[PDB]
């Protein structure tokens, strides 16, 4: 048997515990188990002008239960509805109370419309079956799921991904544009951050909400705490060589002669437009406490102005970076700056804005049926919700199948959103999903968010990318991935107040800049000394302790600070702990493996793999294979063939190439023809090749025994001359064989479909 | 559905990282054979390996071959699976030449061949690139409401 | 699908080939070649439909709703 | 789309009366197929 | 050499929280600011361990030991004690060394 | 090889340990990657000049290279005997993390097999850092080109 | 300067001396000083 | 003018017809049923849900 | 070398991206003569110069102490006239504020000139001027001929003052410009130097074609 | 070896901590301070705090010092805001002991202005005295404009700004201490002989 060689056991455990299309499937179960749950909460209470006692309110919301019988009675099957022409659905049940009597309060328990599940869920058919309700439900126990039918055809909701949300990123310009960028978000507000710098040491706030700008000498003393020393002490340094570049724009609260009373909030805030309403809601305080408050940041700081004070404090300690340093620039390009949304949060967000354009209708037909002298409304409150019933089934419809996304709250529109799923092959089918779709989609610039980046070793496939313009922009991902939600982050910030940290309450100094500065993704929450001590106390933590479960630590040297990252939309990758002597193999572990107990999801109990791609690896050290241990590394790498993502995966020996024919092997195989699924010849399909014989890989990767391409191949195997032969062979021009290939060699079969609905009229 | 007979000017390529396009279709016995008689069934161009730079095909042919041979379906994953060294071994316990070659009879002439040409399988998929789907013509046909061109 | 009843480079027929094979693996069991070799392949692309060709007809019978 | 279209994106480029209706316009009798080599024709 | 930074930084603070402990506080109006966490399981009991291995926690609850905070500028005196009738205060006065409590595993 | 890596293990370490002076370009750290680029670029020269001059008769490489037909003696070198120094930018790879590149290289990475110098030919099996390395050199020039 | 000025926690500024002495003061501020040749570095 | 008239019966025939489940084309055969009543003037200044319900029943 | 600088000649760009003026002299490496050259014309880093920027508060409407560093720039011997440097600062404005009376005593105590933003003004843009040089001009680096000649290139844009000066000879100036080079010597030399340099950004890198095609295209646009 | 002895005792609660963002540690590496005699005022359930310092006499009857012309400046002050902490306690050395009294409550304060804090609202108000534009509206002023509770149209200010809005209802006159040793020194002694581990 394996003594402590094989290293290999741990991906098949991974594939059958989580498997590879995750980026849906668990996000949507988690949406449909928590947040539309949850975000019904923030809208239940629908009171009205007219008559001041009428009222609904939401206390509980859930998608195909209806707890009395089973889950629908029939919940449409899949490929059934796919040929019916109808949207694969689920409708939603709600609990609601009424005003019905004058002392008689209803609890009707009702249906608000339909609504679209993704296959292989929760709340789905196709869940736990195996080749009995496959047989019975007519379709291929392989399909990756994370799609659903709407209109006859299915829509795949691509991974979006976007820049960080709660981050500081630096850009840079020829010797003017020094600004040091960022945005925000209280998931109503993000409008700007425009931190640019216009003369040396002039770096005023700008919005486009204001006239002309804003000093940092008179934000740090007006909305923030007041010391004229503080300013050339706390934010900058110690050491005068960048007090000296930061000795222009420390006159200024001087200059113009501020020094806060209110008039540091008159000023900031003469030059604001639209104050809200005819009130006249300054009352010379107020519209400037809410724009210090609300529409710059995403702290609401009830009473304590200090907490936004540091974060400005720390923000302009960079752009003095970025000009007394000679340009060192963390570009929105490394991974750590990355954030990508997935399926769950763009349903979400979609389904918080039709909710809310459902509650305003229904809110209005209750004040256009409450205007007469007749008996008080209590059965068409009853009813009517099954008349605005399907606002929320078409609009939810509508914007996945055609991928225009109008939202009354936030003011974008979001256009190639979905995609009709290409079946060309089985290879199609898998990589079309686990895709990063990016928001640079069409600009010829060159270098910049197109070339890849090291930090790219097994988090996105290096060599997964379509040739032609979108080359660097729709890339896939790799294996052995998993992506962080957020459960919350104020038991993280209350344990690391346990932990011994001080706050920001008592710690103005010179010794502010003294060992690295502890963070929550976005706010500080103390300078503490001895950091590798907090490190490796976290670090037996996040093995032993209660809940910590997704929190990436790293210390940067440079910026001399210390990061806790625990927002959702980061990636993961797999790898073995080890402690100065050995890795975590020991000739036990991946025996009890596979033996046939001690699977995946209890060795992070133990302490033998932990799934983690932010820069927590930038403050470590990975090995490559067994016999390159040093006694001062922290951790390994499980297999190296995780790099290459699953469309990369059957290429035989990719190694030894060249890294553009890679690409375009790996651009063109989800192109050819195959075997697609178990149901290729009990379905109807727009645009499907088909293999006649297809035959085993001769040589089979191994990644493709995980995947079962080896089941589902797409092509024939032949054997083949390599020589010049008759001319006919110049440049990638092949010479077949008559009567070989007249045996059934490539034969194909293409499959167009032609439907013409016969409908009556209305005449 | 109609069963398109793979015809000629189909797309045809490896899946180790080299396109092709078929040139010519030849009868049965004008492609060389060996002393077993297995004619093969593409031939590939030479000059499409040292500028496109793959050497893995090269392995492709022999890992084949050796597949085929001794019957387990062979590895070949990344940095990693069967190895040459005892490939060209079992290659060579069989009775075959250590590196994939073989002695082949032109067809043409029926004399020997001047230097030696290897051959063995290589997995070899079909494109959606048919010469129907792609033909086009053109008559004095529709033209345009808006300029009366095509 | 179903194994082709002569192989594409050579002619031989494949017929008496296929379930002579999964008869003999499940029933007096060889490890992988002398199989072909009592079987009775010799030339080597006449073995690359045996030893190739998951079975994919014996799945696509399996979906018939009661025929 | 909500622009609308009047007489200048009829001649503003790339789609309108000057740049792929006039100058480079759709002509009749032509055919698009791919190729395959062959050494036995003369090069006429 | 950051395990040999923790072993020196220590040693220093440990030598120097240890010298600063026992003098000048047997009676001057002289104090010390603690912090201590939350969720805790006091007789306090607080042990010393010889060889500058200053095991500095109570040993009946699970023993956490850690010292060592930072000294800060901006003098911060509690230097009162009030209530609400019409209440007066208290000299307290002249806090001087920081210290709090960081608990290990 | 070796002592192309002894040689560059010491013009290091008189760094680390002590000074490096230059005079037409820079004050310090990129004369001194124009130095390893061109003491790694006569490694490639040598090994590729003793390489053809090893190389066999009737060798299709070489009589492809000695008549002008797909891939020059550059490509046959990279062939059989080393490939080494990808070309990105004008120079070698670029700081992809912060102080160093990749989690299998330590930190202040200044030496070869640290910035991007391939040491494997196609034959012989890539490094995976080096297959990662050579997938940036090819994007990169894909890109370009495009 | 880059003032340092205790008591009162402000930057100083020099600026005329209110017709007579040239003189240093804050902005209401009694920490002042006459002059004695400036600190510049 | 008319058009107005119209547009709004046209939202409560949406809205009738979106309610009482039927298909979409005898929505459009009710509204131009209704076209032809109110061009034939049948009825005018009741509440507007007996009739958009009466031309819904009818159709 | 590549395809923006043929975009950038023959649209005949009025800034452009690091030009070069490849001067000539007459003179070699010998012990001075070339680091003159190379001292001269460029750029005077006065934060070298000063060492310090210094005042002091006695008297009213108080002076701004400015000292030379004769033993540094006793290697680069190029100005050492003190005087020049008080007449380089009256030259006028260049701050927004003039510096006229700037009156200098012996040892090098240069007087110059509310009151204190005024001072701070002159403080945070005195290491900013120049006594000698043009202010287009960033530097030059000085390159070896292979017969024995030195050629350096002087990265700027003024080819009238790197001309006028003496020690460099007013021959040869291979310069990357197309409009200025009209601007300064007329028509035929900027047709010249239209069909030079795209012939010489386009044989760096093979590809040569027919110079006839090269005089065709710089006849078209002069 | 050695063991100290702690235990909880505090029942008292209000020793408020007043981080004094004045004052250097050690000026001059020599202990010659001593400037913590002031006097005070505070706000209840608003957490303002401010606290104001004598002068010494530098160089002061100053026209600038009091007003651009004139309050008559007699005393600096300082104020400053700050939420209370949770973990941090006090400590007495009774000669071989600990006794860990919490403190539990933290407010940071910065300097504040003593006079020209009304000084600009004053000089606004005397520019808007005796102004003709306050026509005779200011005779039928009606507070009839009770307003309905806000149904689903814009709300009120709610509690947003409620800490900034609270800062001139009401004021305490704190006086000083100058006297007290005995309360929070020998009563925290007398805890201990009841607490009894
Ligand atoms: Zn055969
Ligand atoms: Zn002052």
């Amino acid at each position: 048997i394996n003594t402590a060689q094989d290293k290999w056991h741990l991906l098949p455990a991974f594939l059958k515990v989580k498997g590879l299309v995750k980026q849906h499937l668990d996000s949507f179960n988690y949406f449909v188990d928590t947040d539309l749950k949850k975000i019904i909460k923030a809208n239940q209470l629908i009171l009205s002008d007219v008559d001041p006692e009428f009222y609904l309110k939401y206390v509980d919301i859930r998608v195909g239960k209806k707890s009395s019988s089973s889950t629908k009675d029939y919940l449409t099957p899949p490929h059934e509805c796919r040929l019916r022409d109808m949207t694969y659905s689920a409708p939603i049940y709600v609990d609601i109370e009424y005003t019905r009597g004058r002392n008689i309060i209803m609890h009707k328990d009702v249906e608000i419309g339909r609504m679209p599940i993704m296959l292989r869920s929760n709340k789905c058919i196709l869940y736990d079956a195996d080749e009995s309700k496959m047989a019975k439900l007519n379709e291929c126990p392989l399909d990756p799921g994370g799609y659903f039918i709407v209109n006859g055809t299915e829509k795949v909701i691509l991974v979006q991904e976007q820049l960080s949300k709660n981050r500081i990123i630096v850009e840079a310009d020829e010797k003017k544009g020094i600004v040091q960028a960022s945005v925000t978000s209280s998931t109503h507000e993000r409008k700007s951050k425009t931190y640019v710098i216009t003369k040396n040491g002039k770096i005023y706030l700008k919005h486009n909400s204001i006239a002309e700008e804003i000093p940092i000498a008179i934000v740090l003393k007006a909305c923030g705490i007041l010391s004229d020393l503080e300013i050339m002490q706390l934010v900058c340094g110690n050491d005068s060589s960048y007090q000296d570049i930061f000795a222009v724009n420390l006159e200024e609260s001087s200059k113009l002669d501020i020094y806060t009373q209110q008039q540091a909030l008159e000023y900031i805030g003469a030059k604001v437009k639209t104050m809200r309403r005819q009130k006249l809601t300054i009352l010379q305080e107020g519209i400037e406490a809410i724009a210090t408050t609300v529409i710059a940041h995403l702290t609401v700081e009830a009473l304590d102005f200090r907490e936004k004070a540091l974060y400005i404090a720390m923000m302009t300690r960079r752009v003095v970076m970025a000009m007394y340093n000679p340009k060192m620039i963390d570009d929105r390009d490394y991974v750590g700056n990355k954030r990508l949304e997935l399926a769950g949060q763009l349903i979400s967000l979609l389904f918080e804005d039709l909710f809310k354009k459902f509650n305003n209708d229904f809110k209005l037909s209750i004040d256009k049926v409450l205007k007469k002298p007749n008996r008080a409304m209590e059965y068409d409150a009853l009813l009517s919700i099954n008349v605005h019933s399907n606002n929320i089934t078409s609009g939810l419809n509508r914007a996945i199948s055609t991928g225009n996304w109008s939202l009354k709250r936030f003011k974008m529109e979001r256009a190639g959103v979905t995609h009709v799923l290409s079946r060309l092959s089985y290879i199609s089918a898998l990589g079309m999903m686990t895709r990063i779709s990016s928001q640079f989609e069409k600009s010829r610039k060159v270098s910049g968010p197109r070339a890849l980046q090291p930090s790219q070793f097994g988090m996105l496939c290096t060599a997964d990318t379509p040739e032609g313009e979108a080359c660097g922009l729709v890339k896939n991902l790799a294996l052995m991935t998993h992506i962080t939600t957020d459960d919350e982050e104020e038991p993280i910030k209350k344990l690391c107040y346990v932990l011994g940290v001080e706050d920001i309450t008592l710690i103005d100094s010179a010794s502010l800049h003294l060992n690295y500065g502890v963070y929550l993704n976005g706010t500080l929450i103390g300078s503490i000394r001895f950091p590798t001590k907090f490190v490796t106390q976290f670090r037996h933590l996040r093995r032993t302790g209660k809940v910590s479960e997704f929190i990436s630590i790293y210390s940067n040297s440079h910026q001399m600070a210390v990061h806790i990252a625990t927002d959702g939309g980061r990636i993961c990758r797999p790898l073995i702990i080890v402690s100065d002597g050995q890795s975590r193999v020991k000739d036990i572990h991946l025996r009890k493996l596979l033996d046939g107990e001690l699977d995946f999801d209890d060795f992070l109990k133990l302490g033998l793999v932990e799934y983690l791609d932010v820069n927590e690896e930038n403050d470590s050290y990975i090995a490559l294979y067994e016999k390159d241990i040093v006694p001062s590394m922290t951790h390994l790498e499980i297999e190296p063939f995780t790099i290459l993502g699953a469309v990369a995966g059957l290429i035989p020996y990719p190694h030894h190439n060249q890294s553009p024919r890679n690409t375009y092997q790996c651009a063109m195989g989800k192109q050819a023809i195959g075997a697609i699924a178990y149901n290729q010849f009990k379905r109807i399909d727009t645009l499907l090749y088909l293999m006649t014989y297809p035959q085993q890989p001769m040589v089979k990767t191994k990644t493709i025994e995980l995947i079962d391409y080896d089941k589902l191949p797409a092509g024939q195997n032949a054997t083949v001359a390599v020589m010049s032969y008759s001319g006919y062979d110049i440049e990638d021009a092949l010479v077949l064989n008559k009567s070989s290939i007249d045996r059934g060699f490539g034969r194909c079969e293409t499959r167009r479909k032609t439907t013409t609905v016969l409908k009556r009229y209305a005449n | 559905r109609q069963n398109r007979r793979p015809e000629l000017g189909d797309k045809f390529s490896s899946r180790h990282g080299q396109k092709g396009v078929c040139g010519i279709i030849v009868k049965q016995e004008d492609m060389p054979f060996n002393d077993q008689g297995i004619v093969p069934d593409i031939i590939m161009n030479p000059h499409g390996f040292p500028s496109r730079m793959t050497v893995g095909k090269m392995i492709e042919l022999i890992s084949g071959k050796a597949g085929v041979l001794n019957g387990t379906l062979e590895y070949g994953t990344c940095f990693g699976g069967s190895k040459l060294e005892d490939m060209s071994k079992i290659l060579v316990d069989q009775g075959f030449n250590y590196s994939g070659k073989d002695m082949l009879y032109s067809g043409i002439t029926g004399e020997c061949l001047q230097a030696y040409i290897f051959f063995g399988p290589i997995y070899y998929q079909k494109l959606k690139h048919m010469v129907l789907d792609k033909m086009h013509a053109r008559a004095r046909g529709p033209r345009a409401v808006l300029t009366r061109q095509p | 699908m179903i194994v082709p009843v002569r192989c594409f480079s050579c002619g031989k027929v494949v017929g008496d080939k296929w379930e002579s094979y999964l008869n003999l693996l499940q029933e007096d069991e060889l490890d992988e070649g002398t199989a072909l070799s009592r079987l009775g392949l010799k030339r080597y692309c006449c073995r690359r439909m045996i030893l190739t060709h998951v079975d994919l007809i014996e799945k696509f019978l399996r979906y018939n709703p009661l025929e | 789309v909500k622009p609308i279209r009047g007489f200048c994106q009829r001649l503003k480029g790339k789609q309108g009366r000057f740049r792929g209706n006039l100058s480079g316009k759709r002509v009749d009798f032509s055919g698009r197929t791919v190729i395959s080599p062959d050494p036995n024709l003369s090069i006429d | 050499k950051e395990a040999a930074a923790e072993l020196e930084l220590l040693n220093a603070d440990h030598q120097h929280i240890l010298r600063k402990l026992k003098k000048m506080n047997n009676k001057p109006e002289r104090f010390m600011v603690f912090q201590l966490p939350t969720r805790l399981p006091k007789v306090g009991s607080i042990r010393v361990h010889k060889s500058g291995k200053l095991s500095v926690k109570i040993g009946n609850v699970v023993m956490d030991i850690g010292k060592g905070a930072e000294t800060t500028f901006l003098q911060d005196v509690i230097a009162l004690s009030i209530a609400d009738d019409a209440s007066s205060a208290e000299l307290l006065g002249r806090v001087d060394g920081k210290i709090v409590v960081t608990p290990q595993i | 090889v070796e002592i192309a890596y002894h040689k560059c293990d010491e013009l290091i370490t008189l760094f680390n340990k002590g000074e490096l002076e230059t005079q037409p370009g820079c004050n310090e750290e990129q004369t001194l990657e124009a130095k390893i680029g061109g003491l790694l670029s006569k490694v490639r020269e040598e090994v590729g000049d003793v390489c053809i001059n090893e190389l066999d008769n009737w060798n299709a490489p070489l009589i492809m290279a000695t008549c002008g037909s797909k891939g020059s003696t550059l490509n046959v070198s990279q062939m059989v005997a080393v490939v080494g120094q990808q070309i990105i930018s004008g120079n070698r790879v670029p700081d992809g993390f912060q102080d160093r590149s990749l989690p299998h290289f330590p930190k202040n990475s200044k030496t070869p097999q640290s910035k991007g110098f391939v040491r494997n030919s196609f034959f012989s099996g890539l490094s995976p850092p080096e297959f990662l390395f050579h997938a940036i050199s090819g994007r990169e020039g894909l890109v370009d080109t495009a | 300067m880059l003032s340092f000025c205790p008591s009162c926690n402000n930057m100083l500024l020099i600026t005329s001396g209110d017709s007579g002495v040239y003189t240093l003061a804050c902005r209401s501020c009694p920490y002042e000083f006459p002059i004695e040749g400036i600190e510049i570095y | 003018s008319r058009e107005a008239t119209l547009n709004n019966a046209r939202r409560k025939l949406r809205a009738v017809s979106y309610a009482l489940h039927i298909p979409e084309y005898i929505t459009d055969a009710a509204f131009q049923w209704y076209k032809l009543a109110l061009a034939n003037n049948f009825v005018q200044g009741r509440r507007s849900q007996n009739v958009i319900a009466s031309c819904l029943y009818v159709a | 070398l590549g395809v923006p600088r043929i975009k950038e000649i023959i649209n005949a760009s009025k800034v452009i991206s690091t030009p070069i003026i490849n001067a000539v002299l007459v003179n070699d490496n010998d012990e001075r003569a070339a680091r003159v050259v190379k001292g001269r014309v460029e750029k005077t880093l006065l934060s070298d110069v000063a060492f310090y920027v210094q005042d002091v508060y006695k008297d009213n409407l108080s002076f701004i102490q400015v000292r030379i560093d004769l033993g540094t720039i006793d290697k680069l011997q190029l100005e050492l006239t003190i005087e020049d440097i008080a007449v380089a600062i009256t030259r006028a404005s260049k701050l927004k504020i003039q510096a006229s009376d700037v009156n200098i005593i012996g040892k090098d105590r240069i007087a110059i000139n509310d009151v204190f933003y005024r001072m701070q003004q002159l403080r945070r843009a005195l290491p900013d001027v120049v006594v000698k040089g043009l202010p287009d001009i960033s530097r030059a680096v000085i390159n070896i001929r292979d017969d024995g000649k030195r050629e350096l290139l002087v990265e700027g844009y003024g080819l009238r003052d790197v001309m006028c000066t003496d020690g460099v000879i007013g021959s040869r100036t291979t310069t990357n410009h197309v409009l200025e080079v009209f601007s300064v010597l007329g028509i035929e030399a900027a047709r010249y130097s239209i069909i030079r340099e795209i012939n010489y950004t386009m044989s760096n890198h093979g590809m040569s074609v027919d110079p006839r095609h090269i005089q065709l295209l710089g006849d078209v646009m002069t | 070896i050695e063991e100290f002895p702690l235990k909880i005792s505090g029942e008292e609660e209000s020793l408020h901590v007043f981080q004094y963002a004045n004052r250097p540690r050690l000026v001059g590496r020599k202990p010659a301070e001593h400037p913590f005699i002031s006097a005070a005022r505070y706000k209840p359930k608003s957490h303002l705090w401010e606290i104001d310092i004598p002068l010494d006499e530098q160089a002061f009857y100053n026209k600038d010092k009091a007003e651009s012309e004139w309050n008559g400046v007699n005393v600096q002050t300082l104020k400053g805001v700050g939420v209370e902490n949770n973990g941090q306690y006090a400590a007495f050395v009774k000669d071989m002991q600990v006794y860990l009294v919490p403190i539990e409550r933290v407010a940071q304060l910065k300097p504040f202005f003593k006079y020209i804090d009304d000084a600009n609202v004053t000089r606004k108000q005397e520019d808007a005295r005796r102004n003709p534009n306050p026509s005779s509206q200011r005779a039928q002023v009606v507070t009839m404009s009770v307003k309905s509770v806000n149904d689903p149209s814009q709300n009120r200010l709610t509690g947003s700004l409620l800490a900034h809005k609270v800062a001139d209802e009401e004021a305490n006159i704190e006086l000083t201490w100058a006297e007290g040793t005995f309360e929070q020194f020998k009563d925290t002694i007398v805890k201990e002989a009841e607490d009894k581990t």
